[PDB]
RNA sequence: AAAACUCCAGUUGACACAAAAUAGACUACGAAAGUGGCUUUAACAUAUCUGAACACACAAUAGCUAAGACCCAAACUGGGAUUAGAUACCCCACUAUGCUUAGCCCUAAACCUCAACAGUUCAACAAAACUGCUCGCCAGAACACUACGAGCCACAGCUUAAAACUCAAA
């Protein structure tokens, strides 16, 4: 099925994030994945810091691949990119819109329950 | 802690009104469920009790929601009475 | 037109104190609790400015825990900050107590100007487990 | 000759429909010095406030128009096992003729 | 007979209403709407008679804003302040 | 409603739980 | 045990699966999606090896080779997960209408 | 806006387990909770702190602690003016909220019935 | 019909030669999904 | 109030095998016990019903066996208080334990005390009264979650389960 895995790495020059693009989707290619295509979400400052494997980061880049892969390359990927320093965080997840939306007819009134309690004087 | 600060649970002074600016504070945060939760995370509660607490909770909301409909649907009728007789 | 909310780093910040900006303003803080507060002025750089405590004013186990002695502890931390030479203030708030809204007035009174008021209050998403309930 | 069915089909109401956001002309039968009660048409009457503006202009038989809701303000609660009723009906007034 | 009355749907019936995100899609990186869907001080999600939508979709939006702070589009604690000067859709009171 | 008979069990259980402890 | 290669159950009648890319037909694999996939397929190849008349589900003996490949697939998840006590009671209660309808077949 | 009650009640026709577990059962009443206390009333707590600070710094010194002391004193008063103000108001009746004696008065010229 | 699709959109697919134009194109432009709703329910970005 | 710590406390920076605010006014899953931080994998029986206390598989917390884990809480224990006395309620410190592994024990007010299946419209209290079929269970109180016997990795236990004497009540 497909996998999309949201990438988020630390901030610095065009060169060696390329590098770091490039050896990702090898590693995709190796594990055998075939990417449908690459997202740029740009630059950004974090919200909140995050302690990577050896430094903390306040700013970082985020970027957004979709693909398809079995099931092992999920794991395997996982811990490369856990081994991997130059990246701060890697989170494969599925499609949101393979799952088809459900048609919606809108929201039904609720009517008030009743007969919960026997008719009594009391 | 390693989030930034001064952007979360704050208000900001205006004339110097420190009074209004601690009541607002204290409003939204009761808004949000913020003392209560602080209060009662002081000691533990148990999940027995808590469940309790939560149903009996809620079936005060409905209660008193309901009443509330129902006075706010009666106001008007309490007027003075045009047929004495 | 006043925004309630409080400046960013981020521009654009129309509003200055004594010539200044939000950031580099002082920062008092306090920890509130049942039978104590403990109030404390710092610097924007960490440079700790003033402390004091209702211990060091001299108020015992009963009376730590109240509103009066908040109220001089904010009047000592007040004065050696006039002495200090700091007049604008960033509160900082820390837990529930009686002597916690006390503070604020110690301090305004003593003759500091509180811009703005922050509730850095410890909240667990059921981190750790408190004690057990007491049976009074 | 005619059946309760074709008067029926033929009455004011089938034509009016609902009663919400409709206009409708009524007159008044009992008022008190700070309310008026119109009867405009249906079953129940509908009480209302009397305006800031032309305050002294209602007296028996003036017609005035205006908007209703509905000629019935009913509710159910949780413990009714029939609907609490007003024995009244909410109507705002815009107008008179 | 023929002004008798007849079985008949009732095209009285107002269509059910939908919320503004019933139809819409709703992901983890809409930051923008998962923080609308949000209180900005305190950080607390707005529930359902605050916000004012099906179950469905706020469901979806709410795990969507765990997936999103845990991931590192959104914070926990302080909404982003870039985002306070969007339509106030959630209603409140205390202003 | 009472838990006397709930109670009278209660003292059994104890007692024999003492009894066992002893003997 | 089918193949990996082999492509999904819907995409069988389509005359598109040779002119189409390796690409298309590799990701078209079962093996890329998750095992229920590879459970229908083999259920009908069962069906085909076995019965007379496909696509008849409302049969016994469907209904008993969906529960073997079922049985088979709690089997596997069991052997993985020793300790999944929900998937054994569903393995045993499966085994155990699996010999119910076994028997009421065989009579 | 209420929420709905539909399965959270123990019922029989109700499979899964209950939600809601009341005490009592639930059903409208014809009268209303009467209104309580707020808290204990304190006041001049400041005004006495001025008294105490002036006292410990000039040694017991009426005549120069006499702006504080004033102060205090026209507090108290101001204090106890209001609290007679606000009880002349809650019998009069209380603005916006409406006394629970009418309240239950109207509730019993159309109460709510469960039974038939 | 559905085939067709991806069947088409395996141009778009990139692979290894098309790697090394892909990622610098995409590096340098920019995208966002950001977008908000107002009351009746209408987008706006 | 005492006792305890001052290698204490406040801000700031790095850091977990611990438990997972708000959402949740939601009522969904699981046979039940139970499950509400995030992602992935596998997966959620039976298209007549009932059905083993001659079986099998589960079965909360607590507890046991051998390694490991240490924020916090805490049986026990110690100390400080109160009390005529306090082996407790209050306070401080700490331990088994609560946690991850491979096993064991197999009990709860395990109750929503309301059996499964297919349906209809009055003793009191409770959650209105009922119909057709099916399995299980009950026969005065107490002795009795007991004795004896039989089985269990359980050995202060668990399951099954009486009898004698006493009373006219319960
Ligand atoms: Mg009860
Ligand atoms: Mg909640
Ligand atoms: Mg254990
Ligand atoms: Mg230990
Ligand atoms: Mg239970
Ligand atoms: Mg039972
Ligand atoms: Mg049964
Ligand atoms: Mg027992
Ligand atoms: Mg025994
Ligand atoms: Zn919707």
């Amino acid at each position: 099925p497909r996998y999309e895995l949201a990438l988020i790495l630390k901030a610095m020059q065009r060169p060696e994030t390329a590098a770091t693009l490039k050896r990702t989707i090898e590693a995709l290619m190796d594990r055998g994945a075939i990417v449908r295509d690459l997202e740029n979400l740009g630059e950004r400052a974090l919200p909140y810091r995050i302690s990577a494997h050896s430094q903390q980061h306040n700013r970082g880049g985020y970027f957004l691949v979709d693909f398809y892969a079995p099931t092992a390359a999920v794991e395997s990927m996982v811990e490369h990119l856990s081994r991997d320093i130059d990246v701060i965080r890697g989170n494969i997840v599925k499609h949101p819109l393979t799952q088809e939306l459900k048609e919606c007819e809108g929201i039904v009134p609720v009517p008030l329950a009743e007969k919960l309690y026997s008719t009594k004087k009391r | 802690a390693k989030h930034l600060k001064f952007i979360a649970r704050t208000v900001m002074v205006q004339e110097g009104n420190v009074e209004s600016a601690y009541r607002t504070l204290n409003r939204i945060l009761t808004m949000d469920g913020l003392i209560e939760d602080i209060k009662h995370r002081r000691y533990y509660e148990k999940p027995c009790r808590r469940r309790q607490r939560e149903s009996y909770e809620r079936c005060r909301r409905i209660y008193n929601m309901e009443m509330a409909r129902k006075i706010n649907f009666l106001m008007r009728k309490n007027r003075a009475d045009p047929w004495q007789g | 037109k006043f925004s309630i909310y409080p400046p960013i780093p981020g521009e654009e910040s129309s509003l200055r104190w004594a010539g200044k900006k939000f950031e580099e303003i002082p920062i008092a803080h306090i920890k509130a609790s049942h039978n104590n507060t403990q109030i404390q002025v710092v610097s924007a750089s960490n440079e700790p400015l003033a402390f004091a405590s209702c211990g060091t004013e001299g108020f015992r186990n009963a009376k730590k825990g109240t509103g009066i002695a908040a109220q001089t502890a904010g009047i000592a931390a007040a004065a050696r900050a006039k002495q200090k030479g700091v007049i604008h203030i960033r509160v900082v708030v820390k837990g529930l107590g009686p002597g916690r809204l006390s503070a604020m007035h110690g301090l305004i009174m003593g003759g500091l100007e509180v811009i703005s008021i922050t509730d850095n209050t410890p909240i667990p998403h059921n981190g750790c487990r408190p004690r057990k309930a007491r049976k009074l | 000759v005619e059946s309760f069915a074709s008067m029926l089909r033929h009455s004011p109401l089938t034509q009016m429909g609902p009663a919400k956001d409709k206009l409708v002309i009524g007159r008044i039968f009992h008022i008190v010095e700070n309310d008026l009660y119109i009867d405009f048409g249906g079953k129940f009457h509908c009480v209302c406030r009397r305006p800031e503006v032309d305050g002294e202009k209602y007296q028996k038989g003036t017609r005035v128009r205006l908007r209703l809701l509905d000629l019935e303000l009913t509710s159910r609660f949780l413990g009714a096992t029939t609907d609490t009723t007003v024995l009244e009906a909410n109507a705002v007034l815009l107008g008179i003729q | 007979n023929e002004d008798l009355p007849i079985s008949m749907e009732n095209p009285y019936k107002e269509p059910l209403k939908k919320c503004i995100l019933c139809g819409k899609h709703v992901d983890y990186k809409n930051v923008q709407l998962l923080s609308q869907f949000v209180s900005p001080f305190t950080g607390c999600i707005y529930g359902r008679h605050i916000t004012g939508l099906c179950g469905k979709k706020q469901k979806e939006i709410t795990k969507a804003i765990k997936r999103a702070q845990i991931m590192g589009f959104m914070p926990v604690t302080y909404k982003d302040p870039a985002y306070l000067k969007d339509p106030k859709v959630c209603n409140i009171r205390y202003r | 409603k009472n838990v006397l008979k709930i109670r009278r069990r209660k003292m059994n259980h104890h007692k024999y739980r003492k009894l066992v402890k002893k003997t | 045990d089918p193949p990996p290669s082999t492509l999904l159950k819907d995409y069988q009648n389509v005359p598109g699966i040779e002119k189409v890319d390796d690409v298309v037909k590799r990701l078209l694999s079962l093996e890329m999606a998750n095992k229920k996939e590879m459970l229908k397929i083999k259920q009908e190849q069962f069906m085909k090896k076995i019965v007379a008349n496909p696509e008849d589900t409302r049969s016994l003996e469907a209904r008993i080779i969906a529960l073997s490949v079922k049985i088979r697939s709690y089997e596997e998840h069991l052997e993985k997960h020793r300790k999944d006590k929900a998937h054994k009671r569903y393995l045993l209660m499966s085994i155990d209408q699996r010999k119910k309808m076994l028997k009421n077949l065989r009579n | 806006a209420t929420p709905s009650l539909r399965g959270r009640l123990a019922r029989f026709g109700n499979p899964r387990k209950p939600v809601l577990k009341p005490n009592k059962p639930l059903i409208l009443a014809n009268r209303v909770g009467e209104r309580r206390r707020e808290k204990g009333e304190a006041t001049c707590i400041t005004e006495m702190s001025v008294m105490m600070a002036c006292w410990k710094q000039n040694e017991f010194r009426d005549d120069a602690c006499r702006k504080e002391i004033q102060g205090f004193l026209d507090c108290a008063a101001r204090a106890q003016e209001a609290r007679k103000m606000r009880s002349i108001q809650e019998t009069l009746g209380e603005s916006g909220s409406l006394l629970p004696n009418k309240l239950n008065k109207l509730l019993q010229r159309f109460p709510n019935k469960p039974y038939l | 019909r559905e085939v067709l699709q991806l069947q088409e959109e395996v141009k778009n697919f990139i692979t290894r030669e098309n790697l090394e134009a892909r990622v610098e194109a995409a590096l340098d432009s920019r995208k966002n999904y950001n977008w908000a709703i107002t009351r009746e329910g209408l987008v706006v970005r």
